[PDB]
């Protein structure tokens, strides 16, 4: 029996993952990232990867969350908005089509005294109110949450962060430009931190994302099933322009003693419908692309049809973005409607406008976004999109895709799947019959002898990010603690290396030493002997260093 | 794992009329409903593949649409003929198993 | 084109009664199941237990699972035997063949016997 | 001199204990209980335990009052109800003694609309409500404090918690069966963590908590004096069926945008008065029993009275409980009343109903009982009451005890009664001349040498709990490496025995070697030499390892 501390394997684990790099997704409690991105090549080492299971997902989602809560809690909350509105249409030069979209509304509104109130109009989008019991209209968050405004200085700009690991563990990234959602990755890597990823929050579509290698890539859970969203992942971005030709004129009403609703206060020029404009040639052939790659799974000679969205309210059934900070709902249908067969003229889709959004789908809170002055636009390329199979009949074809995605998380999930987190777990123990971080992982259990003190090393190594990074660092210092006293106990204090007095018991092992230290690595000798680990360790804490301290 | 419902569980109209029947599931389920009509002392007869396209050897007096967590069966025309019980059903195999509703009848 | 079935009928709780089913003809190497459908007496139905009519894995309900047992015996027949019958299985058991969709694990039923009683 | 590390010894301290494990007591920041009650017997230790200076009673208290707040912290503040009610009394077929009960009020409310006001109507308990200037009411608690609504998806079923030592601690338990208050227990043994302790809050009677070994004890501070609780716990339960028979329809009224009150619609059937049914003839053998063993402390030839609760409001005079998650306040004159001279009909005792309650008899702050549909009822098994004796004149004879309680801690000190808190403290010094945790504690010395490893491995080893857990890890691991920081010093780092060049000075001891290692535990050998640690320990630091490296 011989101890081996620092020795390169690990095995898989969740841990907390800290942010590293004003806007809702603050960078104050934020870690400044090293320039330099430190990675290792693993020769010969293959890991399997599952982008489903990946738990690196999860907490993106809920760091999002909460940051965007907090950037909220020093706003004003509009509980004095819910009041009787009394209103109208809009009187100007609009187009035919775009009609009951606004409404010109008065009401009695508080002041800065207690003992005067003011009469005041601001322009209001349908979506965002209710008529109740002529004119008689009112907020329709009123009826369950009073809502907090956005506020105006604060940026919805999504500034990508970095997924950092703790001591004591490790990122490994697969390298494997075919790789589908899951399996055995054969070029493995691994490094400190991930690549800065962007909190991109959209629907049916992916926005701003990564590219794929030369070919698009699809993914999903179970193909075959219909429950599961299928993401495509494009290897060319498509370009989308939208705007909001609108020229708007904000106005400040002062609601109380420190406090002020930013309204609309008018209209200049014609009024316009939002809209996106789509290359037809660029997206004609991207779709080509994902349906030459969909006939791979569904059969050679068969047919692909796409079908705009089915039936939902509104953030269901359509496109969704912040664009300028102004929250769009557009129809893609002019993008999904066309049947592929075996063997500039811009696509436009119209788009509405809405102020008062139910952030991340939750309900009893939400946001109101303050109005723009002037005209917006802004350019995306769109790099994937969510799909959906319908079903079939067996005797005949024609399998339909519709868009989806109701989901936030696989946005998400569509840049961590080339990462896994996993824990570093040194103290191996081989019979001997008493270059880079895991770059020896791949090499023999002879050759990675030599890189003991590599991996040791990184074993110990207003505010949101408080108590987590706190119970990370006192969760390394245990871990490493703990291993010490052990090796203390053993009477291999001090020693990378160490030998026992207990011969090795052949119950646990019959290899002769030629055919493990020349041919086995680390990470399969552990697997072949992890079932007696605890029977070595018992033995040795008491059988020498305790009984041979009164000899 | 999951219960198919149906909320109107009894209706009645003179010949000629419509009646609906609404089938709620309890999760997200693309179009996956058959919707047979069932005759007592009959095996029921299919209506619906996929939650609207109908099934071969029914009349366009059947009809329905759905996207998950709600479907419906309208039935309009209605003769004496098509009083009947009428189901609703998922049929999943394996974990997530078959479920039926528990069937709503129709009197005409 | 359609099922047939028997073996049903009454039997003292504790007793055990084996039903059948015999198809008139119908494809029994291919992406089709066989399933017994249960319909209590004054409810809608209830899973019993599904045959692959290929490889021939099975599927129970949970609540049949300690307790029935399918299998297919020709090819024309498969067997429901429903061991320890008792006072809470009286019901109308039907044989019934279902479908897949295209390429899928959702399974849609498309044949239907008429049905046999057990008390 | 020779240094032990790993001595089985400790001493009296205090610390932070872990609870572990939706009601208000959530249990969201609570650690899962290990399955496993490890427990090992001290087979030759006596230790003495107090039960009135048991500070984990302290803590049980502190975590509960800031549970309890925590829970309240979302529900709605009530403070639109500070309005002049307008009432009279009800209409129905009542009882004739329960009159003025209560009342039926009506009053202007606001409405989820700023500009718009409705008429409501609640029914309320004359408790609740002030006469104020022909039929004006007010809330009482407008007078101090609006007060929050209890949410009415929180439980208050007193779901029981454990208390776990942290690394380096443990907790003792006296397992003799006749152990009073305070003492020297015969029998010690030594749990990771207590028995779970339901936090039942109420006063007179102890509800739902342990029984007694065979006799009912009698514990006190000083039996003596007549300012201490004396505190009685039963060898047998005693079955209270307790009831509100009226079926109440409740009604929700809208407050405002995301608020409503819960008011009380109306009553259904006979209004009727609630109250509790006592098995009689097991109250009055169980006071026999009692009698019997206060006679042992007042003269063998006595007379014991009892007699009702004395002068004070409601919650100094009354049985408390809460029943379905009503509070009731009932009137036990029934229970105490009878003379005990030396040498089914079941008692039934009337009860009121109190929807404001001042919590842990704070002021500033209270919580308002929503209604509760239908009819309550449930039973419950006391297992003790608290009585006071009054006086005497020094002529004569006949004392009488009367219930009381004023205090929330004498309900859990009952429970703790069992349990003392340690801290283990290692690095024994003895000299040479230069099996389970703890269960060496009552061997000698010689003896104990061989669990040195077990006890050194016990010594390292929204959110409520959370700085609390950060500096519990923090301490432990502090006190772990300043220990082995002096061992380092010493020179004897990585073992568990180690020799010094110092030889005995005898001026610490003058005992022959055979007298100590084979008769004294370590637990007397430290008592007898700890006037002497400091002076070996600072020599050793510097006479050798310091000086010896020049050497
Ligand atoms: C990403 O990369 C990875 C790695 O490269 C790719 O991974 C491959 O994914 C394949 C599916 O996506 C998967 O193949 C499936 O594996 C299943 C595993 O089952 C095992 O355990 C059971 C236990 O009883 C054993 O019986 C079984 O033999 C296995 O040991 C198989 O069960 C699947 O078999 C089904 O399809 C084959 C296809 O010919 C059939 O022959 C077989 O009988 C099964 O058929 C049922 O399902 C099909 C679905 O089309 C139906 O058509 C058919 O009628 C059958 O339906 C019955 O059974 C279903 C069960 O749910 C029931 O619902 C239905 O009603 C009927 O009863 C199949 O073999 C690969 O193994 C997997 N490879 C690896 C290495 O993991 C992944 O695909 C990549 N992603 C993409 C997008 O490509
Ligand atoms: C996909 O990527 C594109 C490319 O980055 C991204 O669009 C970019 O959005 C930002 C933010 O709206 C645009 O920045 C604006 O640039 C104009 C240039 O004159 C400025 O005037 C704007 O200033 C206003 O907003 C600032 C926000 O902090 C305020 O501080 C300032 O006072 C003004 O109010 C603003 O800087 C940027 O130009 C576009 N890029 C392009 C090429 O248009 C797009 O949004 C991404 N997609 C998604 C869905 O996020
Ligand atoms: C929305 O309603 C307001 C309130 O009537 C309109 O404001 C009036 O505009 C006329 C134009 O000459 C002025 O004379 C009035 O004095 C304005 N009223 C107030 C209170 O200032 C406003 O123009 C309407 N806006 C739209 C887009 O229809
Ligand atoms: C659905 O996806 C899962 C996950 O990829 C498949 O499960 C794998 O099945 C293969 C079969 O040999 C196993 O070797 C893998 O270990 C399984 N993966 C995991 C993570 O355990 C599953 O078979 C798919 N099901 C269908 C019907 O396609
Ligand atoms: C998806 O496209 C369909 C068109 O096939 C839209 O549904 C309706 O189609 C009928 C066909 O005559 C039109 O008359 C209706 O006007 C269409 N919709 C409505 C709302 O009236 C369908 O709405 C599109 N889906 C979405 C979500 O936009
Ligand atoms: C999404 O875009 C489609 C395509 O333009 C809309 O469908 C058209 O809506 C107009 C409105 O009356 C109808 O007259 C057309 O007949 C519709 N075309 C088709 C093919 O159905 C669709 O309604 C838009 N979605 C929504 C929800 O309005
Ligand atoms: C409490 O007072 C209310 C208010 O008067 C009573 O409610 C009235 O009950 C009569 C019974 O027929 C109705 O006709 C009235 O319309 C009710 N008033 C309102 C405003 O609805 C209520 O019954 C009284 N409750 C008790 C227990 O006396
Ligand atoms: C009141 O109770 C205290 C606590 O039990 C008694 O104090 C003990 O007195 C004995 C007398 O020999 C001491 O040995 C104990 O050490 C004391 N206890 C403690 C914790 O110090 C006290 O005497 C009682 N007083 C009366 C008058 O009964
Ligand atoms: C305890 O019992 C006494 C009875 O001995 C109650 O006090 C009063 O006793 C007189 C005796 O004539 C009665 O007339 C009074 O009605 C009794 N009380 C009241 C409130 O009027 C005493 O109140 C009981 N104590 C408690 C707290 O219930
Ligand atoms: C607690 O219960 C006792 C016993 O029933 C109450 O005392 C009686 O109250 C009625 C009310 O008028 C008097 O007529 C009786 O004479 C009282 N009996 C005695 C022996 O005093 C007592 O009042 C109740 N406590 C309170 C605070 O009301
Ligand atoms: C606002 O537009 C709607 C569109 O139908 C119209 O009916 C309504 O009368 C308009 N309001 C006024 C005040 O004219
Ligand atoms: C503003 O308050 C006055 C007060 O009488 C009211 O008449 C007027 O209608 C209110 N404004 C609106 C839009 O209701
Ligand atoms: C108002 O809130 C109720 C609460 O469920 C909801 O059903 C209703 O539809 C809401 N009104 C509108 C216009 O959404
Ligand atoms: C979309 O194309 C139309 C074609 O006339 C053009 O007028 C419009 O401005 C374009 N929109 C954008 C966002 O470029
Ligand atoms: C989007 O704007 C860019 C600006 O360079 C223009 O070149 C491109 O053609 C526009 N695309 C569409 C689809 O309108
Ligand atoms: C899309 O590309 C295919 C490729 O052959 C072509 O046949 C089809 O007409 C194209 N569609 C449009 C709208 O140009
Ligand atoms: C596809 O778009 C054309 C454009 O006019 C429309 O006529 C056609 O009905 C659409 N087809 C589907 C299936 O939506
Ligand atoms: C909006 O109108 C004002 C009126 O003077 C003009 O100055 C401003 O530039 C306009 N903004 C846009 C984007 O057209
Ligand atoms: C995505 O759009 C931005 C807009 O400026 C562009 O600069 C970037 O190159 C685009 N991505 C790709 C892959 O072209
Ligand atoms: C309510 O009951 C009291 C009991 O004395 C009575 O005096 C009062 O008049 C009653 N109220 C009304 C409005 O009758
Ligand atoms: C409710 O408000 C009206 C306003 O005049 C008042 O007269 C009435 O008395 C109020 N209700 C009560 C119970 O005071
Ligand atoms: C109202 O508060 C004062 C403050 O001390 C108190 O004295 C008075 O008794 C209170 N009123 C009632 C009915 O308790
Ligand atoms: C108490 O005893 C009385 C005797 O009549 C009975 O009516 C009442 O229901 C009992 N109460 C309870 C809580 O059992
Ligand atoms: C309490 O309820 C139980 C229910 O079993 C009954 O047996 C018992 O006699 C009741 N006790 C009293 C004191 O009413
Ligand atoms: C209580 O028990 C004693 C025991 O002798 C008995 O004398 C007394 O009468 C009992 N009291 C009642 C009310 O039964
Ligand atoms: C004890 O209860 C009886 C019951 O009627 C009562 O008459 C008697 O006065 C009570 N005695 C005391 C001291 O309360
Ligand atoms: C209260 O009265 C209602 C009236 O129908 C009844 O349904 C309900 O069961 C009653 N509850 C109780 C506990 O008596
Ligand atoms: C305490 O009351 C509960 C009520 O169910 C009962 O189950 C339990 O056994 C009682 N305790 C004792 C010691 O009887």
């Amino acid at each position: 029996v011989t101890v081996y501390y620092g020795v390169p394997v690990w095995k898989d684990a969740e841990t907390t993952l800290f942010c590293a790099s004003h806007n809702v997704w603050a960078t104050h409690a934020c870690v400044p990232t090293d320039p330099n991105p430190q990675e290792i090549h693993l020769e010969n080492v293959t890991e399997e990867f599952n982008m489903w299971k990946n738990n690196m997902v999860e907490q993106m989602h809920t760091d999002i969350i909460s940051l965007w809560d907090q950037s909220l809690k020093p706003c004003v909350k509009l509980t004095p908005l819910c009041v009787t509105l009394q209103c109208t249409n809009v009187t100007n030069n609009i187009t035919d089509d775009m009609r009951g979209e606004l409404k010109n509304c008065s009401f009695n509104m508080t002041t800065e005294l207690r003992d005067k109130k003011q009469k005041v109009y601001s322009l209001f989008y349908r979506l965002d109110v209710v008529q109740i019991n002529n004119k008689e209209y009112r907020l329709i968050n009123c009826n369950t949450s009073a809502c907090t405004q956005a506020c105006p200085k604060v940026s919805f700009e999504p500034i990508p962060i970095h997924y950092c690991a703790p001591a004591g563990f490790a990122i490994l990234k697969c390298k494997d430009k075919k790789f589908n959602g899951t399996g055995p990755c054969p070029s493995v890597s691994t490094v400190q931190c991930t690549h800065g990823i962007k909190p991109v929050v959209s629907t049916q579509l992916l926005l701003n994302g990564s590219l794929a290698e030369e070919e698009v890539m699809i993914r999903s859970e179970n193909i075959t099933n219909n429950a599961k969203n299928i993401l495509v992942q494009f290897n060319t971005p498509v370009q989308i322009n939208c705007t909001r030709p609108n020229n708007y004129t904000r106005k400040s009403i002062r609601i109380g003693p420190g406090q002020a609703f930013y309204a609309t206060g008018d209209i200049i020029g014609d009024i316009r419908q939002a809209h996106c404009n789509v290359s037809k040639a660029t997206w004609n052939e991207t779709l080509g692309k994902v349906v030459k790659q969909l006939r791979k799974h569904f059969g050679n000679n068969t047919i692909i049809r796409f079908a705009n969205s089915s039936g939902g309210d509104l953030e269901v059934t359509t496109h969704s973005f912040n664009c300028g900070g102004e929250f769009f709902y557009c129809n893609t249908s002019g993008l999904f409607n066309s049947t592929w067969i075996s063997n500039n003229d811009s696509i436009t889709l119209p788009c509405r406008i809405k102020q008062i959004i139910n952030m991340w789908q939750r309900i009893g809170q939400c946001m109101y976004a303050p109005p723009i002055q002037g005209v917006i636009r802004c350019v995306s390329n769109i790099t994937g999109l969510i799909l959906t199979r319908d079903g079939g009949s067996t005797n005949s074809t024609t399998e339909t895709f519709r868009p989806g995605g109701g989901d936030m998380r696989d946005n998400w999930r569509s840049e961590l799947y080339k990462y896994k987190v996993v824990k570093i777990e040194p103290l191996g123990v081989a019979p001997t019959r008493a270059r880079g971080f895991l770059g020896a992982a791949g090499s023999t259990m002879g050759a990675a002898s030599m890189t003991l003190t590599v991996q040791a090393r990184n074993l110990l190594s207003l505010t949101v990010w408080g108590i987590k990074q706190l119970q990370a660092r006192v969760l390394a210092v245990e871990r490493y603690l703990r291993d010490q006293q052990l090796l203390g106990i053993w009477g291999c204090s001090g020693k990378l290396i160490c030998t026992t007095n207990v011969p090795w018991n052949s119950s646990w092992s019959n290899r002769n030493l030629s055919e493990i230290w020349d041919n086995m690595t680390w990470l399969q000798w552990d697997k072949e002997i992890s079932n007696y680990t605890q029977i070595i360790y018992g033995l040795l804490e008491e059988s020498q260093n305790q009984q041979e301290k009164n000899e | 794992d999951i219960v198919m419902t149906q909320t109107p569980a009894s209706v009645e109209a003179d010949v000629g009329g419509t009646v609906t029947i609404k089938c709620q599931a309890s999760q997200r389920i693309v179009n996956l409903v058959a919707w047979y009509q069932h005759k007592p002392g009959q095996p029921p007869k299919l209506l619906i593949i996929g939650a609207s396209d109908l099934a071969s050897g029914v009349p366009s007096r059947f009809s329905g649409s759905g996207y998950g967590t709600e479907f419906t069966l309208t039935i309009s025309d209605l003769e004496c003929a098509d009083a009947a019980t009428y189901f609703c059903q998922s049929a999943y195999n394996g974990d997530g198993d078959n479920a039926f509703g528990g069937g709503t009848e129709v009197v005409v | 084109q359609s099922l047939e079935e028997s073996g049903g009928g009454l039997v003292k709780p504790g007793g055990t009664l084996t039903l059948t089913c015999k198809a008139s003809g119908i494809d029994f190497t291919s992406g089709y199941d066989m399933c017994w459908v249960r319909q209590a007496p004054g409810k809608g139905l209830e899973w019993v237990a599904c045959i692959y009519l290929g490889d021939g894995n099975t599927y129970y309900a949970s609540w049949a699972k300690g307790q029935f047992t399918i299998s297919k015996t020709s090819s024309t027949t498969v067997t429901l035997q429903m061991t320890s019958l008792t006072a809470a299985d009286t019901a109308t058991y039907f044989c019934a063949r279902f479908a897949g969709y295209r390429y899928s694990v959702w399974s849609y039923p498309d044949l239907w016997g008429p049905g046999t009683l057990v008390t």
